[PDB]
């Protein structure tokens, strides 16, 4: 039996279940963030804060000298859990292993990042992009050639993002 | 605008400022087009200030 | 005799002009009380954008084919636009600022607002639906419902002023608002109007219609959207009619002769709009409200209560002979 | 007629800025990618900045966000709903699931694209695609709309 | 009840039709899986054929107790359902 | 690198998780005479308005 | 209670002719028994005073491809009073019928209905047992070992008729299968 | 109700063959004026269709395999009846060559 | 009597929700759900792949607590293996499990009051669910499918400005979740919209598998982290809110006392943070640093082997459970001895929760179904696997 008999508190509980003393706190809460300022960013000037690691674009990077990294390893292919990856290598008349198909289907592909830690020689990496959004769904199989223009277009931040995160792992 | 930031060789102004405790309006992008200036024209050096990826401001990320 | 017609129109596109901004005024107060924007990049803040929203709805395809008698589902829209668009041919603005000078004009108003049902009902009853009928059936019943405290409190203001004419009401209330010993007539007023327009928390009966159906009926591309127009004029009418009864229609607030440069107007639009940004905040506040519930509290806390503050300002009245 | 030219012209322009003003997405959202399309529409990355307002019926739905994987025994249904949408009728696939079998892309149960069952006009990959992401492919989707020239190519033909 | 005519020509005109019956071999006295050579499943399905051109059906009890035409067709016969 | 991330020296500011409740606004009995107080004087006034506009009125009927 | 006061308690207790087959170690305590056996045991453990199993956490289901008994049904049960975890299961095949639990926890239908899906394993004298999972008109049962992963058909839609239709599988790229496995292991 | 135990004995599997194949035809109508289809096919075809889809497994000696084809019976049946699937899925479901082969493929 | 169908588009059913219901003309007799619209078919792809590329499913299952399932994961890799793991990558892990419990514990909430109808702590709460995300964004890459939690320890370790930000929202975090509450609690509409619905008892919430909060409100004081803690759970003190009769709003207050006793969990864990290595040393189920793998011939070999062929678990089988934010979230592990799991079984506690529903919205109203469905957070990715 949960009783409130008590001359004083039914005065005072049935006034405030009468003048809507609840709502109209509650509507007051609103009315104090009408006027402060919003949260929110114009997203073409201004962007969102990112980290250093961030998983984004795949580019392929190469040395300062210019020549690719990537040596056809095949540990990205083997580690993509999502098998995005599709690796053919042979041997150039100058002896050294290079890739000449190393294309990703970034459909299939999960940006996990397992790819880019795998690599020995740092060769692939995801880059800071995350702007895509191409009108055609085969603009979206990376064939190896767009992967070297991402790196290109990137590498003075690429490098910037390795080298600041090198200390960790 | 409190201060102003650099430029870029595609014509786009860069500008920034300084809040106390609470994030907002800290730097943002004056695109130098109008033709819908298809929201991607920072180069790579200025990516990463702009997503406060770096404090580096992009023309020193150049050298 | 030929100025009719001009009058005629002057008050209705500025109407239809209005409930297109206080859409947009509703989609940006929303976004303000969230801490947001609203629409910002159409336009210069937003000003734009009903436009934009105008002609891309009527650049679209029409799927009009009815599945019915081809008669009752076009006539529904023009029902209650034409109603909600005749509730405005009464309303004394500032002092010649009125259409029509009813010597009734206020049961009049409830006649209209009363016969403001059948729209929605036939509407739900030509689309062929299990769900949406029902629906619609249900919201009839909750105006209807609300309709007899309307009344009563209508009641309650009729009885101070002694007068049914809606000009003389404002001018009875040169000393007070009326709205300062009123004050649980105010509100109960303001929640009336507000559940009797599905413009509340007071809203499920709809909120489920599309829930459980997704509007799998006969949707007429800008045919539905009659429907619409006409709820924005009527929560217009209903927020105007708050600021004619409880607040001054057009005298000044709380004012010195010194503030005498504008004209009244505009005192009764900034009431006005301060009565829909308290829908907005309402809305934009608290939770819906059940249907179960809905009845119940409607039936069980205002009608006794409105008939209760009748009784007693009818009493107050006689006993120290202070009527009209 | 040259004279005339100039009047379709602004006809043209006039009803792309119309359409790209205002578009309402029918939101279709049925696995993580949802989340972080709704976080797009949230305060931070405001949708309704930019004239975007979701609807609940595909009645009255400018275009369609597939965000989410897109099961066998979902696929009817998507393609159902598509069937119920006015002329321009676009379609956005968000998320890596949608546009293109995913990180499954290999099972019984998963439709390999949202691109088998209904005509897809922007492709945004991520997974999940970051609320910038999916507005610049909103962007993108707005620039697809500013080159119709549907008056012109009506006079035309 | 039902008159034998009727009933006679309903329960022979429809047997006709099982892609394996002959004319010279149906006769109101013909049982089905020895006079015929009808088979169980077949069998089944002119029982079933029986209750299928009229709303009446044969309960689950009385489904194999008379798979000869005499018995089931008397019972077609004292049938109040059937006209 | 002997440069893990953590706590600095004596620990963080201590927090608080226990609800705290403002309490705002009017309480007991205050509403209920500030209302009955103005419905008084307001009838009053009323009263005395309805005199006015009534020899207003019968002026103009006396006319 | 204590894992091995359950073990010992559990097999003095329990009649001898129920478990076939019971272990014990860290991972968790184990009650292999028969079939049949199933449902006595289960009623015996959810009443008895001192096993209070009153919640089943699961009921799973293994395929190995290389015994008489195909198929292994497990169930994972919890004793939320005395805050201890016993585990049961069971063989089956393709054609035996193993009685269901439903009666003693009704939230066993949905995962018997799932196991009859994924390994077709039917369960006696289960309401409404009928497959959950998978589309409607799907063919074979995929958590077998014999299913391939990409399965037997696909889905399109065809503008011919104005539906989504099913075709015999087509796969762009066939899937990858990369061994691993190397010896001295 | 529940699904029933077992059959011991192959009488029980040719009654549950008996009683499955009655409540299919049972539940022909039904069947017919939900897909929205009646003179596209009449529904006599439909019964020699079943029976020789149960025909077709008449090699079956096991009475569990008998059982348990007869549950997948009712699963497709029930199934059927209810709204589910997909249009028109039941009627097509539900209807030397050395060289030939030669011609087309090396895997004929 | 009339059976209609669900299936709204609008996210107030989460999406991805079809149900069919039988109601007697106004009142509910029977709802059954019809699952599978979701079945992406994640049990069958584990047996392909190695036990480090199978770890992302994970983050896939219940998207709102995706570091919730790692855990389980994780830990159940780490039992077959019996791989100990250092005390920071312990505490680490615990601070990350208590956001995604205030991560999901707020979406929650704010779907449920979206679909009872208040509109403005929705985005209040994603407002605060984007500094959150944004924490999650810095220690990884992913904002929302963080693959942190790796079986032998975590991914790598935590930035340097990580725990002051993470301290400084701590500091408000209290304030918001009293303002949020106070258009909830206190509100009248709230109470009736909740109060008296979808009573569950303790019994029947034990008969139908309720673990979790729906367990909690009927009134059992079953925590999985107090009843078998795994990580560093005992050191950190916290309460376990207990509900007195469970109908939709002793759920809700225990989900707001929850937020706070993760919040006080939180601080706990960044006050009591100690330093030292994060991945264990086995060398095993653990790679190399780069700086290692390009210096030494042996951490070269591991990191081939073990990038490629993976870690190899010890032919035997466990189930683990863990805490998960829904409720108890068990993965069953059958380990073939080989480098890739034979059978992975996974336990979604929101399986339970959509079976029970049936019996919830007995004989009660249209609109207190919608209610049902918000207060049991239910999301499909773990339902349908
Ligand atoms: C409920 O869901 C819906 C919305 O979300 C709220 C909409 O915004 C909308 C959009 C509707 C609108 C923007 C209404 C605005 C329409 C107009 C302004 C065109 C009609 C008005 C006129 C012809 C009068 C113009 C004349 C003047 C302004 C006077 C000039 C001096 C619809 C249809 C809807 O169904
Ligand atoms: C400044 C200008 C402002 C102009 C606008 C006016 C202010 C509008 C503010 C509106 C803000 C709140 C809007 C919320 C709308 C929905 C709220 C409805 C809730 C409701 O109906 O509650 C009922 C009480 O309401 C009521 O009773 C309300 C009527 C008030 C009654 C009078 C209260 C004091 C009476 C003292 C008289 C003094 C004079 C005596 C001579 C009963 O709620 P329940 O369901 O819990 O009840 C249990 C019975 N089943
Ligand atoms: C729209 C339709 C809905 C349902 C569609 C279902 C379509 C497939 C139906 C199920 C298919 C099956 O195999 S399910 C039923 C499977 N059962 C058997 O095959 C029994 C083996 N055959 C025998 O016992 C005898 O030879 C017998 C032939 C019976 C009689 O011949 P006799 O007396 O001389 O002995
Ligand atoms: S892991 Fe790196 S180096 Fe090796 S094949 Fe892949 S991209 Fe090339
Ligand atoms: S990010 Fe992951 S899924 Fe994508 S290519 Fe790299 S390893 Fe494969
Ligand atoms: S793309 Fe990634 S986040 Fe989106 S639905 Fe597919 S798996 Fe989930």
């Amino acid at each position: 039996k949960e009783i409130s008999k008590d001359w004083n508190t039914v005065f005072e509980r049935s006034i405030n279940t009468l003048f809507l003393t609840e709502m109209v706190r509650g509507l007051s809460l609103t009315l104090k963030y009408f006027f402060d300022p919003k949260v929110t960013i114009n997203y073409p000037f201004e962007k969102g804060p990112l980290s250093p690691r961030f998983r984004g674009e795949h580019a392929l990077r190469r040395y300062p000298t210019g020549e690719e990294r990537c040596i056809a390893c095949k540990l990205c292919e083997a580690v993509c859990p999502a098998q995005a990856i599709t690796i053919e290598a042979e041997e150039r008349e100058d002896g050294s292993r290079r890739t000449t198909r190393y294309d990703i289907d970034m459909t299939k592909c999960i940006y996990c990042g397992f790819c880019q830690e795998a690599c020995p020689v740092d060769a692939i990496v995801e880059g800071p992009n995350f702007e895509f959004a191409t009108e055609t769904h085969e603009e979206l199989l990376y064939d190896k050639e767009k992967l070297l223009e991402n790196g290109d277009r990137w590498e003075t931040e690429i490098a910037e993002n390795l080298r600041s995160e090198s200390l960790y792992r | 605008g409190a201060t102003l930031v650099g430029v870029d060789k595609f014509g786009n102004k860069y500008y920034q400022k300084l809040g106390d405790t609470q994030y907002g309006r800290h730097r943002w992008v004056e695109y130098a087009s109008k033709d819908r200036y298809n929201a991607s024209q920072v180069p790579a050096e200025w990516h990463g200030w702009l997503h406060f990826i770096t404090d580096h401001t992009g023309d020193e990320l150049l050298s | 005799y030929i100025a009719v017609p001009a009058e005629i129109l002057g008050i209705i596109l500025p109407l239809l002009l209005g409930v297109a901004f206080l859409v947009l005024a509703e989609r940006k107060v929303m976004a303000f009380v969230q801490r947001r924007k609203g629409p910002d990049v159409v336009g210069s803040f937003g000003l734009l954008q009903p436009l934009a929203d105008g002609l891309k709805l009527i650049l679209k395809e029409p799927i009009s084919p009815s599945s019915a008698n081809f008669f009752l589902f076009r006539m529904a829209p023009v029902a209650t636009f034409m109603l909600s668009l005749v509730a405005w041919a009464v309303v004394p603005f500032d002092y010649g600022m009125v259409l029509s000078d009813l010597n009734i004009g206020l049961l009049y108003l409830f006649a209209i607002s009363s016969l403001g049902v059948y729209g929605i009902i036939i509407a739900g009853r030509s689309s062929n639906s299990k769900y949406a009928f029902l629906g619609a059936l249900r919201s009839a019943a909750q105006m209807v419902s609300y309709e007899v405290s309307i009344g009563l409190i209508l009641i309650t203001v009729l009885i101070c002023v002694g007068s049914c004419n809606l000009s003389e009401i404002v001018m009875a209330q040169k000393q007070i608002w009326f709205g300062i010993p009123l004050f649980p007539v105010l509100v109960m007023f303001f929640i009336s109007c507000l559940a009797e327009t599905n413009r509340a928390p007071f809203d499920l009966p709809e909120a489920e219609a599309e829930l459980v159906a997704g509007y799998n009926v006969e949707y007429s591309s800008m045919g539905f959207a009659l429907f619409f127009l006409g709820e924005y004029a009527n929560m217009i009418l209903m927020s105007g009619l708050c600021t004619l009864f409880f607040l001054g229609g057009w005298l000044p607030i709380l004012d010195l002769p010194i503030f005498k440069k504008i004209p009244g107007s505009i005192w009764f639009s900034i009431k006005v709009l301060f009565f829909l940004f308290l829908y907005i905040w309402v809305r934009a506040a608290f939770p819906r409200y059940r249907y179960d519930q809905l009845m119940g509290l409607g039936w069980k806390v205002f009608l006794p209560l409105s008939l209760a503050w009748v009784v007693s300002v009818s009493g107050l009245l006689v006993t120290f002979q202070w009527l009209p | 007629s040259k004279a005339a030219e100039f009047v379709i012209s602004k006809v043209d322009d006039l009803m792309n800025w119309a359409r790209t003003g205002s578009i309402w997405p029918m939101t279709f959202g049925l696995a993580c990618c949802a989340v972080e399309m709704m976080h797009t529409g949230a305060a931070r990355y405001d949708l309704d900045r930019f004239g975007i307002i979701f609807r609940p019926s595909p009645r009255q739905s400018d275009c369609m966000i597939v965000a989410g994987t897109l099961t066998n025994k979902m696929a009817p249904a998507l393609r159902k709903v598509y069937d119920q949408m006015p002329e321009p009728r676009w379609v956005i696939s968000m998320g890596s699931c949608a546009n293109g079998g995913g990180y499954y892309h290999y099972s019984y149960s998963v439709v390999r694209g949202c691109d088998r069952i209904v005509p897809v006009d922007i492709y945004v990959p991520g997974c999940p695609p970051t609320a910038e992401a999916l507005l610049y492919g909103l962007l993108q989707l707005q620039k697809k709309i500013n080159r119709r020239k549907d008056f012109l190519h009506w006079w035309n033909k | 009840f039902l008159d034998k005519s009727e009933v006679t020509d309903r329960v022979l005109s429809v047997v006709k039709n099982f892609q394996k019956v002959d004319p010279s071999k149906v006769t109101p006295k013909a049982n089905f899986q020895n006079d015929l050579g009808l088979d169980s499943l077949d069998s089944v399905e002119v029982v079933m054929a029986l209750e299928e051109e009229f709303g009446f059906e044969i309960p689950d009890n009385e489904a194999d107790k008379i798979q000869s035409i005499d018995l089931a067709v008397d019972f077609i016969a004292s049938h109040p359902q059937a006209k | 690198p002997l440069l893990q991330d953590g706590p600095p020296p004596g620990g963080f500011a201590p927090v608080r998780y226990a609800r705290r409740i403002s309490n705002t606004g009017p309480s007991a009995m205050a509403m209920f005479l500030a209302v009955s107080g103005a419905f008084a004087w307001g009838m009053y006034q009323v009263g005395q308005g309805n005199k006015i506009r009534r020899a207003l009125k019968e002026e103009k009927y006396a006319a | 209670m204590d894992n091995q006061f359950i073990f010992k308690y559990s097999w003095e207790t329990l009649p001898k002719k129920w478990v076939k087959k019971m272990e014990r170690s860290e991972h968790g305590n184990r009650f292999d028994t028969n079939t049949d056996y199933l449902f006595q045991l289960l009623c015996f453990l959810k009443l008895h005073t001192y096993t209070r199993v009153q919640v089943l956490i699961d009921i799973c289901g293994v395929d190995y491809p290389s015994r008489k008994r195909r198929f292994e049904v497990v169930y994972n049960l919890l004793s939320t009073r005395y805050n201890s975890r016993i585990r049961v299961q069971t063989s089956a095949d393709e054609v035996t019928r193993i009685s269901s639990v439903v009666s003693l926890f009704p939230s066993a239908g949905w995962w018997e209905r799932e196991v009859w899906d994924m390994f077709g394993v039917s369960f006696i004298n289960h309401p409404d047992l009928r497959r959950i999972l998978t589309d409607y008109g799907f063919e074979g049962h995929p958590l077998r070992k014999d299913f391939p992963l990409s399965g037997y058909v696909q889905v399109r839609y065809d503008d011919p008729e104005k539906r989504v239709v099913s075709e015999p599988i087509e796969m762009t790229q066939e899937f990858r299968y990369f061994d691993f496995a190397s010896p001295w292991e | 109700i529940g699904v029933p135990p077992n059959s011991a004995n192959l009488t029980e599997a040719r009654r549950r063959v008996f009683d499955f194949f009655r409540a299919a035809c049972r539940s022909i109508p039904t069947i017919m004026d939900i897909y929205n289809l009646q003179d596209v096919v009449a529904p006599s075809q439909l019964r020699y269709a079943i029976s020789a889809q149960i025909r077709n497994n008449a090699h079956i000696t096991d009475p569990k395999v008998i059982d348990l084809l007869i549950f997948k019976g009712m699963e497709e049946l029930t199934d059927i009846v209810d709204h589910a699937k997909q249009r028109h899925h039941i009627i097509g479901q539900y209807v030397t060559d050395f060289l030939k082969n030669f011609y087309t493929s090396n895997y004929f | 009597n009339f059976t209609l169908n669900f299936g709204p588009q609008h996210p107030a059913a989460h999406g991805v929700l079809r149900l069919v219901l039988e109601m007697n003309g106004e009142v509910v007799e029977r709802a059954e759900p019809h699952i599978g619209l979701l079945h992406r078919g994640t049990e069958k792809l584990i047996e392909y792949k190695t036990y480090l590329q199978a770890l992302p499913y994970f983050d896939r299952l219940d998207y709102v607590s995706m570091m919730a399932q790692e855990h389980a994961y994780s830990l159940a890799v780490e039992k077959l293996l019996n791989c100990e793991v250092p005390l920071r990558a312990q505490y680490i892990r615990v601070l990350f499990c208590e956001i995604t419990r205030i991560l999901n514990h707020l979406l929650a909430l704010t779907t449920h009051a979206m679909d009872v109808g208040a509109l403005t702590p929705f985005l209040w709460a994603f407002e605060e669910r984007e500094k959150l995300l944004e924490f999650y964004e810095r220690v990884s890459g992913a904002r929302m499918h963080a693959s942190f939690i790796r079986p032998g320890g975590v991914a790598q370790d935590l930035p340097l400005g990580l725990c002051r930000d993470i301290d400084s929202f701590t500091q408000q975090f209290a304030s918001r979740i009293d303002e949020l509450e106070e258009m909830l609690t206190g509100n009248r509409i709230w109470k009736q919209r909740l109060v008296d619905i979808g009573t569950v008892t303790a019994q029947q919430a034990k008969d139908w598998g309720f673990s979790g909060v729906m367990l909690r409100g009927s009134g059992v004081c079953w925590d999985l982290r107090r009843a078998a803690p795994y990580d560093v759970y005992d050191q950190l003190d916290f309460d376990v809110p207990v509900g007195t009769r469970g109908d939709c709003y002793d759920r809700y207050c225990i989900r707001i006392e929850e937020m706070r006793q993760s919040l006080r969990i939180i601080v706990q864990c960044l006050n009591q943070m100690p330093s030292g290595m994060i991945k264990a040393d086995d060398r095993k189920l653990c790679p190399p640093s780069r700086c290692r793998m390009k210096l030494s011939m042996e951490s070269l070999i591991h990191h081939f082997e073990l990038y490629t062929e993976g870690f190899s678990v010890p032919a035997s089988s466990t189930y683990t459970a863990v805490e998960a934010p829904k409720g108890e979230f068990g993965v069953f592990l059958v380990s073939n001895g080989s480098n890739r799991p034979y059978r992975c079984k996974i336990r979604a506690p929101g399986f339970a929760h959509s079976q029970g529903l049936d019996f919830m919205s007995k004989h009660h109203m249209l609109a207190d179904v919608v209610t049902i469905i918000g207060t049991q957070d239910i999301v499909f990715g773990e339902v349908d696997r």
